[PDB]
RNA sequence: GGCUACGUAGCUCAGUUGGUUAGAGCACAUCACUCAUAAUGAUGGGGUCACAGGUUCGAAUCCCGUCGUAGCCACCA
RNA sequence: GUAAGAGGAGGUAUAGGGAGCGACGCUUGCCCGGUGCCGGAAGGUCAAGGGGAGGGGUGCAAGCCCCGAACCGAAGCCCCGG
RNA sequence: CCGGGUGGGGGGGAGGCGCCGGUGAAAUACCACCCUGGCGCGGCUGGGGGCCUAACCCUCGGAUGGGGGGACAGCGCUUGGC
RNA sequence: AGAGCGCAAGGGUAGAAGGGGGCCUGACUGCGAGGCCUGCAAGCCGAGCAGGGGCGAAAGCCGGGCCUAGUGAACCGGUGGU
């Protein structure tokens, strides 16, 4: 169920993804959690859309 | 017998059918100020961002690539350390948490206020009825929150412009002073066009360049072909 | 009926208005897919002028009226006379 | 999902461009009358302006997010 | 009947079409909440159409072509009522 | 706004002011761009009604004409809808 | 070890998988040895390797949570992007 809406953590550097899920019912805002894209290393990873 | 006699001569200088541009406004609006003192260009800048649109207020914050005029003095109410910042700029009476009573209990004489984040709270929670509503206070961008605030003291003394969009977008672009020839006026009003285009909206359909009118103040008007 | 100027007769079946519903765009489609079939009539009218001896009617098509007027102009040069309504009308063109 | 509108006293409600200061109708309440009832009169209790954020020195009065809500449009692998 | 025209009807609302019960003698109560039928110069949505703020491709350029807002639109269903 | 504001006509006659001071968000001489509510005519583009016939519709002893209907209908496409 | 181990049980578990805390954020990238399962199609456990990163002095751990459900082939499209 939503209020926990899902998102695809898009990274900077012009794309590269890892897929997750939020939590609106929790104080969780946007999320720039440290993950590793298809190209490079454990750099950044932010949050976009659904 | 209305706008004076002088602006009936200065009426014999528009013939409600022109544009002038920043060119003829530079030279000719240098002429169209012949009266008193430092009539600041009044670029009357108008668009149509729905006279509130919750957000569309701009703040237009521009260095005026030439110079402002008199002394704002800034003041600052900067919690100790940043007093010292102001203490090297053009800012007098910095008193971190006590000149607040020399603003709330009487004393005045300063613009912008720059302050700092700390005192934003403090000195914005004791001055939100005269300074900020009229045109001073922390206003988290009126050159008034942070330490990017003495550099922006240099901005309040060398070129602020303030855009606030009440009923038109309005803003009264301010230089001219009726003593900066065609030169400085040309390059400065151009700088202002760049300022308008520096603060672009997020869905404002309408004329994002009509009214410019470059009337210094006590003289003509007639736009600038709202661009050049 | 049929235009006495440039022919042009009725039109049927996938002459049409289909309904269809039609595809196009809106999501995966406007309503995507969408498809059916129909029928299409042509125009036809009638105009009466005089010209020459007697009066005359034409089952003229739609946009072909000044063609008929031009036929009037052609008629005036020709030698029209006697009692022969459609017989002369035939000849006109 | 898109376009409209609207929900403020317990029920029922306008007020509608601000800048007001929260009504009207029954409902509750007590005193006045009278043989006493109801008819009556009066003073008060009760509004938390659909919930919340903001433009404004002062939104019920404008901007926005969700609800509730019906209208029809209109969309779905 | 696609029609042309035809019947109706060389009839005219004491006429001609439909439905309902089926002499005559006595009789006909509750509801517009639904639905249909009716009646309506407010209001809602809404088809093509008008429109043109913004916008794209392209060519040096004049330009050609397309996307296309605000606002205007009826029949219809909702809405007021019988 | 029952208080007064607006302006013309004019009697007229040597004069009438903004301010820091004061009050509030905000200061009223003088200048610069527009929103709200309307007046008057313009851009664009529609709503209702009446007057006439020459289109087209009906009828009159052959009607070349009279008459009425009259921009309606009818008709062909295109529109949605029931 | 009958407690607790999110929600059904079964099973297992304190020589932790429970209960508190510091630093983080491996619900990583490129793969894939080989098996369970089974008509297919999916489902399934995953040594070990190369980049890089967290923890811990280190040994060593991290390709989600004690586990057995928390699922939807393919076209048709939608957004970001090469």
């Amino acid at each position: 169920v939503r209020i926990k809406l899902l998102l695809e953590c898009t990274e900077c550097k012009r794309r590269n993804y890892a897929t997750e899920k939020n939590k609106r019912n929790t104080p969780n805002k946007l999320e720039l959690r440290k993950y590793c894209p298809w190209c490079r290393k454990h750099t950044v990873h932010r949050e976009v859309k659904i | 017998p209305k706008h004076g006699k002088r602006y009936r001569a200065l009426l014999e200088k528009v013939d409600p059918n022109k544009v002038y541009t920043i060119d003829e406004a530079a030279r000719l609006v240098k002429e169209l100020a012949t009266a008193k003192f430092d009539e600041t260009v009044e670029v009357h800048a108008k668009l149509g961002i729905d006279p509130r649109r919750s957000d569309q207020n701009v703040r237009g914050t521009v260095s005026l690539p030439h110079g402002l005029g008199k002394q704002v003095r800034v003041l600052a109410i900067a919690k100790g350390e940043k007093i010292k910042e102001a203490e090297e700029a053009g800012a007098d009476y910095v008193g971190g948490e006590e000149i607040i009573q020399k603003i709330l209990d009487g004393w005045m004489d300063f613009d912008a206020v720059v302050a700092t984040p700390d005192v934003m709270g403090a000195v914005g929670s004791k001055l939100g009825r005269i300074l900020g509503p009229r045109g001073l206070l922390p206003n988290p961008k009126a050159g008034t929150v942070g330490f990017n605030i003495g550099e922006i003291i240099r901005e309040i003394k060398a070129g602020r412009i303030e855009f606030r969009n009440d009923k038109t977008g309005a803003i009264h672009a301010p230089v001219g002073k009726a003593s900066f020839p065609p030169e400085k006026l040309a390059d400065n009003i151009r700088a202002f066009i760049r300022a308008l285009e520096a603060h672009k909206p997020e869905g404002a359909k309408g004329t994002f360049l009509r009214s410019v009118y470059v009337t210094t103040t006590m003289g003509p008007s007639v736009r600038i072909n709202p661009h050049s | 009926k049929v235009c006495e100027i440039s022919g042009k007769r009725p039109i049927v079946a996938n002459s049409i208005q289909r309904r269809g519903k039609a595809k196009r765009e809106g999501g995966v489609g406007k309503k995507t897919t969408g498809i059916s079939k129909r029928r299409q009539y042509p125009n036809l009218q009638k105009v009466r002028v005089r010209v020459a001896g007697q009066e005359i009617t034409f089952r003229v098509a739609a946009s072909h009226i000044p063609k008929v007027y031009e036929l009037v102009e052609r008629a005036k040069g020709l030698k029209l006379e006697g009692l022969s309504p459609k017989e002369i009308k035939k000849e006109l063109l």
